[PDB]
DNA sequence: GTCCGCCCGTTGTTTCTGTT
DNA sequence: AACAGAAACAACGGGCGGAACTATGCCGGAC
RNA sequence: UUUGGCAUAGUUCC
């Protein structure tokens, strides 16, 4: 059709817990950025660039509707997880998934706009770099782009949860001793088994998780050692996995 | 450290800076998370590489790497990266000297060890996407002696060329005169042998 | 071709028609600041678009010890020997295996293709 | 070689060379000073708008073909009808 | 069936932004007969749709033009006449007859430069 | 993962008319032992035992303070030859009294019985 | 262009005038074989403004067998044939009482026109051919084994030779390209004559349903 | 120096690889021929392969003369690291 | 002893023309 | 204007090698 | 002279 013959490309964000797809100028302008020339400010660095300015230009023709934060905002917060019958909690979801989950490498103190909306910027520049052609596309299969979870990692991640469980558990407790008012106990609150079982288990069968969700945990992890020959044992225990299927 | 360092070394940050003094500085990234700028990437590298020469402030495991055609700078401290230690070759000649091949064949009652090797600056771990910016040799007295010059700019040399194979690959005499598929077969029989 | 911003609420200047002058004019959604322009063209689209990479070839580059170098080829400029070449390293090129060269000699920068 | 050509499938962009909007009331004065001698004799001799959509066709694709401005033009009125206005130069 | 209902989305937005600035009575522009000394083949002919006796009388004339500077550069009105009547007689519509013609002259003015007889 | 991990995991745990809070503080970790006593490798294979440490926690307690030190919550396993094994900078002299083989590398768990093996 | 559209008549009616002497109908040698000039002297070289108008084209002809029966060719002007132009169609054919015609459309047939075509079988046989599927012979590509049409005395035979009820032979779309090229309805059975790798020859047959 | 002209049907990276890849092939067959044509009538790996048992005239010309190209996914090998196969290579190397 | 990763055949939805 | 025939696009569901030999963990939880 | 099952991992052969 006429109108997206003549658009041609627009650019747009899946940020996470949101229903669908969001333009990336209403998250910049969520941010707190109103003025088009502060986002290509944060967007394009050499305004000598009119390929550049004009790969952008019909992301900008988005923003003809959108001025401003609060709308943005609720624009955002309209596709939650559970859409609100309200406004203004909508608006503090938005708010808090922009906080929260979006880019949590970057920052999640209050005051984290500034360096989120250029990481931000920097993504859509990539981007624009590699629909011109200017940058090699990567490939999964490069080994500079992986990462290799030994057995620091796979404990740690499964010994998060274990304490988090523990911690359920205690809280439960407390609140249901308290409740009388009586008074309360520690070493009564706490059950070890959680966290001895938990290990015992993910170490015995291989299945990385809860006994409970063993369906999508993922097993192969923690064999059983090879002990035929001594380069059987060594070349087990200097073994790698991709968990392709 | 790194990001105390990279303060103290004239690293202007992303909330102090015009979006005007971009264009011509390299962007620095401290584990995939974008810290600053700075105008003098060359000399940045190069005390970044002493600093982690000297095992000073930089441990031995953090990896550099320097986009030159990108303009930018990666620093990772992150864990699972894989890499392998490499010898360094400064002009043309190694850095390793037969005062260190005497230091090492007398190990034993001497105290001195890979550990001490590594502190002086000899050697080096190299990750993987750290290999794409360094120029590597296979053999010392064959590819850094004067020839019809392919490259006059080597920055690493390897230890032995042998040291690309695993443990069940490493029994197989003679693997160079055989062919792959029956070196890989044998892999899988080396485990199977009883001893 | 460029996009230029109004001056009160920094946004796009879209252009519009003034149907009284026969004149072009550049008018923002925001506020009602307009402007006259001098390219006189509101879109450009070039599908050759063989750009010579002289214009995007760093400088910098001669500092890379993974690139090949010659002496063959003295640079215009300073007429230093040392010099060194590569490839388009150009994506969306359909066909090309022309050379490019810069000078080693710090400060001069010369990026010619012969 | 003249099968090969009735065969294979080709629209505008594989023989255009560029293309641009431009703003030109005057039918004399035009902000193109290269169209000025023959868009004048065109015009010479009989509303519209006072907008243009000027192409410029690739030499190599446009005589590797063995195709014709007028063959292009034909093609034009026949896919638009005459609601558009056309003039071409010659090789 | 992808490039079919482009082509009629397409057709149906060109259409109505082609109605949008089409006026309500398109004034039909009057057929003046030919004058007694119009030289024209078929002269009264309202074959091409909007091409005027007068548009084809200055058509000859730019035939005309040409040929008599060829002829001076090489030491007519009859030749003229028959190349505007084929000219004619080819055109489906006004635009490509101008074209054409004008297509003539400049074959004239290429015959004239290299020193040939058109 | 020992040294660095479970303590930034049990810190960065948010803390839990009369009010109660709780804070957990630092972490401990005793030499692998057994109640029915340290328990050697070669006897863990040998009864199908588990090869495991206790790991204790101080837990603080207040009401609107009294600390609670040495909080014990569970058995954490081991790896063998690592820092907190009991086969970790011993001699071959030693390995060999303790029936264990001086050329096994190490770098596996023993969970009931079984020598297990993570891969990366 | 002009050139052009004569020859896509030329090629049309040339292969219609094949499809009429394979269908047993009575179309001399001269008819079968015309050149592109002589058709252009007969009956226009210029189609735009010219004596050829979709029209006076049509052609009639009667089966080798019953000079009663015979078979009309109509050429509509229209690129979407309609209701009405069936219906006047069937008038004409109603008057000259013909049983059978054949209709070969510019573009396409609406479906309303389809059913009503459709309707009118055992009054009227009509069938629809498009433009562009007569401008060859199918029949000639050699891919394509030769047909024979079976009377009902000889599928009979072939049905007591091999002891077969209708429903154990091989069976043809009536829809198939051939098929509407030799205008076969259900229940009729063709004959495939084709040559052989292993024997020199094989005669297969196919039923229509 | 630009002054190879493209084959029509073919992009210049196409003509310049079929190129490459055709002297190549002429190198390693020509080698064979010459190991073959340079046996003897007591040798056992001609024993194996004139009368059929196991065996190749191209094995015999690897073990002899030139193991030959490696190819992946039918193209040459390709480039792993930035513009160029291994660390031990100058970028943009097209050499054998 | 009680409670807790890719292909392609169907069917729908929606749309676009023809008849009376 | 109402109705009807045919078609473009979207969502959904089933389908994905053959044999054979070892081993190990587990089959519900609180009161 | 009588018969557990589910899951996961590894290996052999085309
Ligand atoms: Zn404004
Ligand atoms: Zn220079």
């Amino acid at each position: 059709g006429a109108k997206k013959s003549a658009i041609g490309q627009r650019i747009v964000a899946t940020l996470p817990y949101i229903k669908q797809e969001v333009p990336i100028i209403i998250v910049f302008r969520a941010l707190g950025f109103v003025s088009d020339r502060d986002i290509l400010e944060h967007i394009i660095y050499d305004f000598e660039d009119p390929e550049m300015m004009e790969m952008v230009k019909p992301s900008l023709d988005e923003a003809f509707v959108i001025q401003e934060q609060n709308v943005a905002l609720n624009f955002i917060g309209s596709r939650g997880a559970k859409p609100g019958v309200t406004k203004e909690k909508r608006i503090k979801y938005a708010k808090e998934v922009l906080q929260k989950e979006m880019l949590p490498h970057v920052g999640v103190s209050d005051f984290c706009e500034t360096k989120k909306a250029y990481f931000l910027g920097y993504m859509v520049h990539r981007l624009l770099l590699a629909a011109l052609g200017r940058r090699e596309l990567d490939d999964r299969d490069h080994y500079g782009n992986k990462r290799l979870d030994l057995a620091g990692p796979l404990l740690a991640f499964l010994f998060r949860g274990m304490f988090k469980n523990l911690l359920k558990e205690v809280r439960i407790y407390a609140q249901k001793f308290i409740d009388r008012g009586k008074d309360f106990n520690l070493e009564l609150a706490i059950k070890t088994r959680i966290i001895s079982d938990g290990l015992k288990y993910s170490l015995a069968t291989g299945n990385w998780g809860d006994q409970k969700k063993a369906h999508q945990a993922r097993a192969g992890v923690s064999q059983v050692l090879n002990r035929l020959t001594f380069a059987s044992t060594l070349s087990h225990l200097r073994r790698l996995n991709s968990p392709i299927g | 450290p790194i990001l105390e360092f990279l303060e103290e070394w004239s690293m202007e940050n992303l909330e102090e800076i015009s979006p005007a003094a971009i264009a011509d500085a390299t962007k620095i990234f401290v584990n995939g998370c974008w810290v600053g700028i700075h105008k003098d990437p060359e000399q940045l590298m190069n005390t970044l590489r002493k600093l982690r020469r000297q095992m000073d402030i930089i441990v031995s495991e953090v990896s550099m790497i320097r986009d030159i055609r990108e303009r930018e700078i990666r620093i990772y401290t992150d864990a699972g990266r894989i890499c392998r230690p490499l010898l360094i070759v400064e002009k043309q000649k190694l850095l390793l000297k037969k005062r260190h091949i005497d230091q090492l064949k007398e190990r034993e009652y001497n105290n001195y060890s890979w550990q001490d090797l590594v502190a002086s600056g000899v050697v080096e771990y190299i990750d993987t996407l750290e290999e794409e910016t360094v120029m590597l040799a296979m053999t010392p007295d064959d590819l850094q002696e004067k020839e019809v010059a392919y490259c006059s700019t080597y920055t690493h040399c390897e230890i032995h060329p042998s040291m690309i194979l695993g443990v069940c690959a490493s029994i197989i005499p003679f693997p160079d005169h055989n062919q792959s598929p029956r070196n890989t077969y044998q892999s899988a029989m080396g485990k199977q042998a009883m001893g | 071709v460029g996009i230029r911003f109004c001056q009160e609420c920094n946004n796009m200047l879209y252009p519009k028609e003034d149907k009284e002058n026969r004149i072009l004019l550049y008018a923002c959604r925001n506020c009602d600041y307009q402007q006259e322009a001098d390219n006189s063209c509101i879109y450009v689209n070039k599908i050759t678009h063989e750009v010579d990479e002289l214009t995007q070839i760093i400088a910098d580059v001669s500092q890379d010890p993974t690139l090949p170098r010659t002496e063959d080829h003295p640079c215009q400029k300073c007429g230093h020997k040392e010099a060194v070449f590569f490839q388009s390293h150009s994506a969306r090129a359909e066909d090309a295996m022309r050379l490019y060269y810069v000078c080693t000699a710090p400060h001069c920068g010369h990026r010619w293709t012969e | 070689k003249d099968i090969l050509c009735r065969l294979e499938h080709t629209t505008l962009r594989k023989v255009t060379a560029n293309t641009a909007i431009y703003y030109d009331p005057n039918p004399q004065s035009t902000v193109v000073a290269e169209d000025q001698e023959w868009v004048n004799v065109y015009y010479e001799m009989p509303r519209i708008s006072p907008w243009l959509l000027r192409v410029e066709l690739d030499r190599k694709h446009m005589t590797d073909r063995k195709l014709t401005m007028e063959q292009i033009a034909e093609k034009i009125n026949a896919g638009f009808g005459d609601d558009l206005n056309c003039i071409f130069n010659d090789d | 069936g992808r490039d079919e209902a482009h082509k009629r989305e397409w057709n149906l937005f060109y259409q109505k932004q082609m109605q949008l600035r089409k006026g309500k009575d398109p004034k039909i522009e009057e057929f003046v007969p030919p004058d007694e000394n119009c030289p024209l083949k078929e002269a009264s002919s309202r074959r091409i749709p909007r091409l005027t006796v007068k548009a084809r009388e200055h058509c000859l004339r730019l035939l005309e033009e040409a040929l008599s500077s060829n002829r001076q550069s090489t030491r007519l009105r009859a030749k003229a006449v028959e190349l505007e009547h084929e000219t004619f007689r080819n055109a489906k519509v006004a635009n490509l007859y101008k074209a054409s013609v004008l297509k003539k002259v400049a074959d004239i003015h290429r015959a004239s430069k290299d020193g040939q007889p058109y | 993962f020992i040294q660095m991990s479970v303590q930034r995991i049990v810190e960065d745990a948010p803390p839990i008319p009369p009010r109660y809070l709780l804070k957990f503080e630092q972490i401990y970790l005793s030499k692998p032992t057994h109640w029915e006593s340290p328990m050697m490798p070669n006897e863990a294979r040998l009864r199908n035992l588990t090869y495991s440490a206790p790991l204790y926690v101080d837990i603080t307690k207040t009401v609107i303070q009294t600390q609670h030190q040495k909080t014990f919550i569970g058995k954490i396993p081991i790896m063998l030859r690592s820092t907190y094994c009991l086969l970790n900078g011993l001699t071959d002299r030693d390995l060999c009294e303790l029936n264990e083989c001086p050329l096994d590398p190490g770098g596996y768990f023993i969970i009931n019985g079984s020598e297990k093996v993570l891969i990366a | 262009d002009d050139e052009e559209e004569t020859y896509r008549l030329w090629k049309i009616r040339k292969t219609i005038m094949q499809l009429c002497h394979d269908r047993g109908y009575l179309v001399t040698q001269d008819g079968l074989d015309q050149t592109l000039e002589e058709f252009k002297a007969q009956f226009g070289g210029k189609p735009s403004e010219g004596r050829p108008r979709r029209t006076d084209l049509t052609v009639l002809v009667a089966h080798n067998d019953d000079p009663t029966d015979q078979m009309f060719v109509f050429f509509p002007e229209e690129p979407k044939v309609g209701i009405k132009t069936i219906k006047v169609y069937c008038q004409r054919m109603q008057e000259e009482n013909i049983t059978r015609a054949l209709i070969v459309v510019q573009q396409g047939m609406t479906p309303s026109a389809k059913q009503s075509l459709v309707d009118m079988a055992p009054k009227y046989i009509l069938e629809q051919f498009l433009q562009q599927e007569l401008l060859i012979n199918i029949t000639e590509h050699e891919l394509v084994p030769e047909h024979v049409v079976m009377t009902k005395e000889e599928v009979t035979e072939l049905l007591a030779r091999y002891k077969l009820r209708e429903n154990q032979l091989p069976r043809i779309q009536a829809g198939d390209p051939v098929a509407r090229y030799f205008g076969i309805k259900r229940g009729q059975v063709v004959k495939i004559i084709r040559p052989s790798e292993t024997a020199g020859r094989y005669i297969t047959y196919r039923l229509v349903q | 120096n630009n002054e190879l002209e493209p084959t029509p049907g073919n992009t210049l990276r196409q003509t310049f690889e079929n190129q490459v890849n055709r002297i190549l092939n002429d190198a390693r067959d020509k080698t064979g021929s010459s190991a073959q044509k340079s046996l003897s009538e007591y040798n056992n790996f001609k024993s194996m392969v004139v009368s059929g048992a196991k065996g190749s005239k191209i094995n015999i010309s690897q073990v002899i003369a030139v193991v030959g190209q490696q190819n992946v996914e039918g193209k040459r090998i390709p480039f792993g690291f930035k513009h160029r196969t291994l660390p031990h290579f100058i970028k943009d190397d097209y050499g054998p």
